[PDB]
């Protein structure tokens, strides 16, 4: 499972791997293991921000 | 993002007799998601549409 | 909330098919995110004015 | 005790899911109002709606049973069985939402096209205030059900402050949804994955 | 070998004559309501399109799909239900639903009657092969009961009479 | 089944028992044990020999 953490991180979400030092992303790259259509790589990127986005609040 | 949203709508029963009248769509067009604009960003200017 | 009485498009066909409405605020969806200029579904929260 | 309120809001919009999945679209009821609603108008013109199902349907009973009941009045003449045939199905079908009988109309009135179809309608418009009325009563009350269970799991994000408990929230701060919670049932093995990280 | 494909072909035609012999719930509350709303369903599956999530549909072609090649076991999506109140759209939209599955139903029969009928005759060509083999009473015996194209009610009754059959594959390869 | 091999081959085909010296007979006796019809005793003999016939060709 950390082969496949390796290949959304570096390939799809284009990142340096940090990627079980904060747990947020570390619930939705196997959510996004089920996703297909990976050749949008804006959509994931966009889609995980806003889930890193609910991560961290005050409301 | 800004998709826009072309409407395809008759008009009141009261205004619908006649072969121009009746069988006759008006089109609006809105913009859905949309924003006015004052005046251009010149930040944004490539992000923008 | 009455556009009922209006036929609405984004695209060739009427918007009606309630597939091609769908609501999703804070969650997780890459089908929200592929969405991004689409026009097959039209994406719109608590549809009622 | 908070996975046993998250169960039953499954088991509630399953449970509904399938009622709406099976929805009685009654053809031989609709059949036999279209045909006496076609009928009644010859006779009302010379002077010897559609949807079954519509919300707006049941004050569509409302007002064409008084439309009857102002046709009616101008032509005020029918048996007391009659009339017990008329109420006895009509509750039974507000009890057997499932299962909606039909009655050969029994037939004791004036042999005017209106009297006796007037009579039909006399009984297919209360079956049509039987059915319609009592759909609502039972989905209401699935609706209810819902949430009732919908402020028990606000209080899923009143637990300790989890991403995913701020998730289930995110998903479950909206009244009914027919394709929403359903799909969205689906989308929350996250949940699992959260509620045995908050309560093991 | 021999006894094999003979043990083949006594297995593709008893599921041939099991699958020819072979849905109630299927054509009758599609009859009934094509009255009151299989060739005669691809002209109403016709007739339906001249008479609704995305999801709906993608179950709606998923199991069309599954139950075509699970012939013998098929699904019930039931009817999700998210459409309008009006007996006639759910209607429309559940019967659409039985359309396309007994349209897949009916391409899966053709497809299934079709290879059964096509095993045989690949075994057919084995056994005038075995017709071919050595020379055997039986061998010949073989063969003209078996030069004939694949039939229901005829080599079903062949097969008890190539009792002899068996007496020739121990007398021939022991 | 010798029992039943002197009865066919006897009775029904009208032959002295030489049954087991050529093998073609052999196995039409368990077919005709199967078969009803035995009043009509011509039938049996033809049909036998009709596949005694195949048993030696050379088409």
């Amino acid at each position: 499972e950390e082969e496949r953490r390796k290949q959304f991180g570096a390939n799809v979400l284009n990142l340096a791997p940090a990627m079980v030092a904060q747990p947020v992303i570390s619930t939705m790259i196997p959510k996004y293991m089920k996703m297909g259509g990976h050749e949008d790589k804006l959509a994931y990127q966009l889609d995980l921000l806003r889930m890193l986005s609910i991560a961290k609040k005050a409301t | 993002n800004a998709q826009m949203l072309e409407i395809r709508a008759a008009l009141d029963p009261a205004q619908r007799h006649g072969a121009p009248s009746a069988g006759f769509e008006s089109l609006q067009h809105v913009l859905y998601n949309g924003f006015c604009m004052t005046t251009v960003p010149k930040l944004l200017q490539e992000y923008l549409t | 909330r009455n556009a009922n009485l209006v036929r609405v498009v984004a695209d060739d066909v009427p918007l009606d098919a309630a597939h091609i409405e769908e609501r999703n605020p804070g969650t997780s969806d890459v089908a929200r995110m592929i969405a991004m200029d689409q026009a097959e579904p039209l994406f719109v929260d608590a549809r009622r004015t | 005790r908070e996975t046993q309120l998250y169960n039953e809001m499954v088991l509630w919009l399953r449970y509904h899911e399938k009622l709406t999945a099976r929805r009685p679209g009654h053809l031989p009821l609709l059949t036999r109002i279209r045909q006496d609603y076609d009928k009644l108008f010859g006779f009302v013109a010379a002077r010897p709606d559609d949807a079954v199902y519509g919300d707006d349907y049941v004050p569509r009973v409302d007002v064409f049973l008084r439309g009857l009941e102002d046709l009616a009045r101008c032509l005020c003449a029918m048996r007391a069985e009659e009339v017990n045939r008329l109420m006895d199905n009509v509750r039974d079908a507000a009890e057997r939402v499932l299962v909606y009988e039909v009655l050969d109309v029994r037939d004791p009135l004036n042999e005017d096209p209106s009297v006796l179809v007037h009579n039909r309608l006399v009984y297919l418009c209360r079956l049509a205030y039987a059915i319609s009325k009592s759909w609502q009563t039972l989905s209401h009350m699935c609706l209810d059900r819902i949430n009732s269970l919908r402020r028990r799991l606000i209080l899923a994000f009143h637990d300790r402050p989890a991403f995913a408990r701020v998730y289930a929230r995110n998903a479950l701060e909206r009244p009914v949804d027919g394709t929403t919670a359903y799909n969205l049932l689906r989308r929350l093995e996250e949940d699992f994955l959260l509620f045995r990280n908050a309560l093991r």
